[PDB]
């Protein structure tokens, strides 16, 4: 958790919730962090966080100071090398492209044909995001035009790239009519899709809108909870626990028509509870697939330099070699050298017991 | 009974496209029969599918996981599902 925690704490230095941080005394204060940071023993751990961390950041343009970002990406680079800052740079460089890629989309609408909205998309290199699939969500048909409008813009943009939506991240305004005011409502794709449903009725099941956005209840349930804690939505008893009260596929979901706000625009694209945990548990199994890579990787510099080797020399070299980034447990090497050889980037030379040779 | 979309951003992955319709192991269409089964000529030949979504004929798969663990196609290890 401590190698954690303090890509945590980067977030919270580089992350604006609005309060402007003074510049030059963060400079002071990154280059603090980066000493605390070369006293690390999983140094791979806090990578996979900050990743992921300015990863939020750059996509949501939450990120304090354009400045600021770069500053501790060459620190990093110094630190552990162009590896740990590959992808980093390549996301920087992706949000860029995007950017300029949007513009090149625009003009070729501007010129042809009608948006029924204000569209803005972000694509990124597959690799580079640790971002993951969505989760079955079923278009909605306003976003549907802008959808296919794009997609097959793309195609005549590259050869043979694909585009993977990831709903999951994306966010929208929606604007009211049927209440007292005009609001303006800033949610996630997920909301907007189950809030566009009551244009037609005004109530369904929790089964009903799993059939209609095709969104697993898993995640539909976490959703509904956010829609009823802003007054939105309500449900027969208007007592119930707002947070203890798990739903079931039969329960029922009214539009409450008696809302009020004391602002305009509001915001009900929240982070659920359920969130910081899930994300947790799915980056620390990608760093554990992460050290596996590295040290295949160590395995094939190893016996590639030296075309033959006996198994514990192997294991000894690459701890060596390993042991600036993180403290490798034998179990797995053993593991990777095995799965190299099903590979076939090594073998095992016959007659000799536990001694491995390198397949040129 | 009446929202609208004013804006929209939205975050896509773009990647290279493989369009992978045979079988890894055997080399022939997932949809037809498998090179052992070819070899017995005349339902009982299915897909097994893997918690990566990948998929082999259950029969390859099976020869296949015999000498090795990690997914013909990626990293990890085999998972059924
Ligand atoms: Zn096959
Ligand atoms: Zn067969
Ligand atoms: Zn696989």
């Amino acid at each position: 958790k401590s190698p954690e925690e303090l890509a945590r704490y980067c977030d919270s230095l580089l992350k604006k919730s609005s309060k402007n941080p003074e510049e030059a005394e963060l400079e002071d204060t990154l280059n603090q962090v980066m000493e605390k940071f070369k006293k690390i023993e999983d140094k791979d751990v806090f990578q996979k966080f900050y990743a992921k961390m300015l990863a939020k950041r750059l996509v949501h343009q939450n990120s304090a100071s354009d400045d600021a970002e770069a500053s501790m990406i060459s620190k990093l680079k110094q630190a552990c090398g162009f590896e740990y800052t590959s992808k980093l740079q390549r996301m920087f460089q992706d949000i860029g492209v995007s950017k300029d890629l949007n513009e090149q989309f625009k003009k070729h609408l501007t010129n042809s044909e009608p948006l029924d909205l204000d569209f803005s998309i972000q694509v990124l290199s597959s690799g580079s995001w640790p971002f993951q699939q969505s989760c079955t969500f079923a278009l909605p048909s306003e976003l549907e035009r802008s959808y296919q409008r794009f997609t097959a813009f793309y195609a005549s943009r590259h050869s043979g790239r694909k585009l993977t939506w990831l709903y999951q991240l994306s966010k929208g305004e929606l604007v009211t009519n049927c209440f007292k005011n005009r609001y303006t409502l800033q949610a996630s794709t997920f909301q907007m899709a189950i809030l566009l449903q009551y244009n037609t009725e005004d109530a369904y099941t929790v089964q009903q809108l799993t059939d209609s956005t095709q969104i697993k209840m898993d995640i539909l349930a976490q959703v509904l909870q956010i829609l009823l804690k802003s007054k939105l939505l309500v449900l027969e008893d208007e007592n119930a626990n707002v947070d203890e009260v798990e739903l079931k596929p039969d329960t029922l979901i009214k539009l409450y028509l008696g809302y009020k706000n004391k602002k305009l625009r509001v915001n009900i694209n929240v982070p659920m509870k359920t969130e910081q945990k899930q994300e947790q548990e799915t980056t620390h199994k990608n760093i554990e697939e992460d050290r596996k890579l590295l040290i295949q990787a160590a395995i094939v510099r190893i016996m590639k330099m030296r075309k033959v080797l006996k198994h514990q020399q192997l294991l000894g070299e690459v701890l060596t070699q390993l042991s600036s980034r993180f403290k490798p447990r034998v179990p797995v090497i053993k593991k990777c050298i095995d799965i190299l050889i099903e590979k076939e980037y090594l073998e095992r030379v016959d007659g000799e017991k536990d001694t491995y040779s390198y397949l040129a | 009974k009446r929202f609208e979309v004013k804006k929209w951003n939205a975050v896509a992955l773009w990647a290279w496209d493989i369009v992978v319709d045979n079988c890894a192991i055997c080399r022939n269409h997932i949809m037809d029969l498998c090179i052992e089964c070819q070899a017995n000529q005349a339902e009982e030949c299915t897909v097994a599918w893997g918690v990566c979504n990948h998929a082999f004929h259950f029969h390859c798969i099976s020869r296949w996981l015999k000498t090795r663990q990690v997914c013909p196609l990626d990293n990890r290890e085999w998972e059924f599902q």
